[PDB]
């Protein structure tokens, strides 16, 4: 599944 | 459909706003683990879905490591399209009437003492999925006599008898999320309305249920409008509220208009406490089901009552 991005 | 194409225009325009850099306080608490892999096997074993997966929640490794997870009933295709939500829009498959039993069975396998359940909108069904939602609560309680159930519902278009059917199943918490403020509501959740969703909470309150809602910040609202919405929720009879930060799933989704600072969330939580909510939880990666059982216990013990 495709997890929303957090700070990189 | 004209509506899908109306939204296509907006989504194409969304993508003209480049993806935002996330602030440093937005970070992932965990990594994959045995518990995650085992929970995922079970969910797939039982032909189930979770909103944790389908909505792309960043807390999935944290929650699932703790054996906390929220089921998504009614399939993985929603008949509605909200501009923060990455769950697929589509034509649902046939109603799986065996799904409530399998959710219930999965809860038993997990040994949950508190179960959180949500699902998609089912505008394809004659009853909008009212029976499905009710039967899932019933099935869990039958198989798991001492397990509390928190059910996060769509609005069933506010239809009193659809609502009554769901309420009659008697979840420990009935949640329905207003998400945003009246000035921008239509732009975010066009298949709902602010007042109809408030009315759903009031109906649940009047039916004797503990109620819960949620606000997603960073969608264009001001903090003053947030305070007004908290007042609206409280006055409508909402008992528990979560206050949270929007994460943009993709370029085609609504831009992040602001990053609410952790200190601001502390202030919102204090304001809500001050209005008399029984349960309040605020923070950027707080979500409607996040640590919900612990929040429920706190609410259940509050002077506030609920
Ligand atoms: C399942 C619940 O998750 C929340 N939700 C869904 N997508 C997002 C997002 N991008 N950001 C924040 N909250 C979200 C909504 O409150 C919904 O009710
Ligand atoms: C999975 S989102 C929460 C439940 C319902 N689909 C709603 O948006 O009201
Ligand atoms: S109704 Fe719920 S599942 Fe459907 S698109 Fe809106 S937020 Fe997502
Ligand atoms: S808040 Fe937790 S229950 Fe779904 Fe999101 S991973
Ligand atoms: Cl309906």
């Amino acid at each position: 599944e495709s997890t929303x991005s957090v700070s990189d | 459909a004209a509506e899908g194409r109306r939204l296509l225009r907006l989504e194409v325009r969304n993508a003209q706003t480049p993806i935002e850099r996330k602030p440093p306080w937005i970070k992932t608490r965990a990594r994959i683990g045995p518990e995650y892999t085992e929970l995922k096997n079970l969910v797939r074993r039982e032909g189930l879905h979770t909103v944790c997966e389908e909505a792309g929640c960043p807390n999935i490794f944290e929650c699932w490591e703790d054996r906390e997870a929220t089921f998504l009933i009614g399939g993985d295709q929603c008949t509605r399209r909200c501009d923060f939500c990455q769950i697929d829009t589509g034509k649902p498959a046939e109603l799986d009437r065996d799904e409530p039993r399998r959710v219930a069975d999965s809860v038993r396998t997990m040994g949950l003492r508190y179960a959180t359940v949500t699902g998609v909108a089912r505008d394809d069904l004659p009853d909008g999925g009212a029976w499905l939602y009710a039967a899932t609560v019933r099935a869990i309680k039958e198989l798991n006599p001492s397990t509390g159930v928190e059910l996060l519902i769509p609005d069933f278009n506010g239809e009193p008898t659809r609502l009554a059917e769901v309420f009659e199943s008697g979840p420990e918490v009935l949640a329905h999320n207003v998400e945003t403020v009246p000035r921008i509501f239509k732009r975010i959740r066009p298949a709902f309305t602010y007042r109809r969703s408030l009315g759903v909470l009031t109906a649940a309150r009047d039916a004797g249920l503990v109620t819960k809602s949620n606000l997603i910040l960073g969608l264009g609202e001001t903090s003053d409008e947030v305070r007004t919405a908290l007042g609206d929720l409280r006055d409508a009879g909402c008992d528990i509220v979560t206050i949270t930060q929007y994460l943009r799933p993709s370029a085609r989704h609504h831009p992040v208009e602001r990053w609410v600072k952790p200190e601001e969330f502390v202030q919102f939580a204090r304001f809500a406490e001050g209005l008399g909510f029984a349960g309040v939880l605020a923070g950027p990666l707080v979500r409607s089901s996040y640590r919900a059982g612990r929040l429920y216990e706190q609410a259940r013990n509050s002077r506030a009552l609920a």
